[PDB]
């Protein structure tokens, strides 16, 4: 995944109304119990999903089982660890714990380690201080691979979307209730509001009609439209700025 | 209205019976599982704390081999 | 259609504002949009699916 | 995993016992 959430075009988890009279429904809070039940179940599952991982010729045959699961060690790196050929990540961790046991960092003060006899033997260095980044870098060098045989001589998204779609249908009927309800509360100041706003929305939708193809190519925009007055009055302003 | 009203009245009883029964079986699965989780973390701590002493035994044994290689 | 315009928002508001006033006088029917979302045979099928989920979980 | 870690712990504890036997070989090598 990303470092940011992924935006989507279908709605995601639409709201539930609370101004609805719950004496009639009596199921919003019980449905609310299901959502916090599902989220806690989703909380435990996502925590569990996070916590489940937290001339004489020679015979040379490149075998089938050449694998890096048991990778070979250098003999210096072998005796500092103790194991013969375990792995590369166990080689890093046993090296890091061996420095942490001997307390070589400090008593960069933590990057520079106090190079002991074995640490100078396994790295073939002779400094007194050396950073741990270059210490673990040679572990990538000090490990050799295993030698071959030598012989010489979903549905939940659409279920969520349907639930998101059905919750949108719930938001419609709740708002359709409350308008007539507040119109039953006040028939005056929602119809005066209606007769103004529907008149205002009739104005806004009728603000884009004189901008068609053959409506501008003809001359019934400029000539005699002082009743319009909208354009052909800006020519005293648009020419004064050089817009032409 | 009447066919709507018939299955709007019986349903809420079947709603709140099932949701409450869902609260029973889910929380019973929770308390079983959140106590099964605690028995893991003990054995997760007990396997580490012995293998940590095993690795400290293996690193100290290699330091004891160093005494056996200076006397030859 | 994925975006909305100032033409699209006012047409969405004005069509929704005129239909609620068209219900008080009842010169529109709006019966197809009622019973298809009620769907009382689905509502009992919702109940019967809730009724079997009592029986299955008991 | 409740069975797996006990299967791994007692194997490591028995490996501690055989390593303790290797200490007894260090008590008779000198």
């Amino acid at each position: 995944t990303q470092t940011n959430p992924v935006p989507v075009t279908y709605p995601t988890d639409a709201y539930i109304p609370t101004y609805l009279p719950d004496d009639k429904v009596s199921n919003l809070a019980d449905l609310k119990k299901l959502i916090e039940m599902d989220s806690r179940l989703d909380l435990y599952l996502t925590r569990r999903r996070l916590d489940t991982s937290i001339l004489r010729c020679s015979i040379t045959i490149q075998l089938r089982g050449v694998d890096g699961g048991k990778v070979q060690y250098s003999p210096n790196l072998a005796t500092l660890i103790g194991m013969q050929t375990g792995s590369v990540n166990d080689a890093v961790y046993s090296i890091y714990k061996y420095i942490l046991i001997n307390n070589l960092f400090v008593t960069p003060e933590l990057g520079e380690v106090k190079l002991d006899s074995l640490l100078q033997k396994v790295l073939d260095t002779n400094a007194a201080h050396l950073p741990l980044m270059n210490v673990v870098q040679t572990v990538n060098k000090l490990v050799s691979p295993l030698p071959p045989i030598i012989l010489d001589y979903a549905e939940d998204t659409a279920k969520l979307r349907e639930i998101t779609k059905l919750a949108l249908q719930l938001n419609s009927s709740a708002q359709k209730y409350q308008f007539f309800h507040e119109l039953s509360l006040h028939p005056r100041e929602t119809l005066t509001h209606y007769l103004w706003s529907s008149k205002q929305n009739e104005l806004v939708l009728q603000g884009d009609q004189y901008f068609n193809e053959d409506a501008a190519r003809t001359s019934d925009i400029y000539s005699n439209n002082n009743n319009d007055r909208s354009l052909m009055g800006n020519i005293s302003l648009l020419y004064s700025q050089g817009r032409l | 209205r009447e066919i709507s009203e018939k299955y709007i009245e019986e349903s809420q009883a079947i709603i709140q019976e099932l949701v409450k029964l869902t609260m029973e079986k889910l929380e019973s699965k929770f308390t079983k599982l959140c106590d099964l989780e605690t028995q893991l973390e003990m054995e997760k701590l007990k396997y580490v704390k012995e293998s940590e002493k095993m690795l400290n035994d293996r690193l100290s044994l290699s330091k004891q081999i160093l005494d056996l290689n200076k006397s030859l | 259609y994925n975006n909305v315009t100032l033409k699209n928002l006012t047409a969405f508001q004005l069509l929704s504002q005129r239909e609620n006033i068209c219900e008080l006088l009842n010169l529109v029917e709006s019966t197809e949009r009622h019973n298809s979302i009620i769907n009382p045979e689905r509502q009992r099928m919702s109940l019967e699916e809730m009724k079997k989920m009592l029986d299955a979980l008991k």
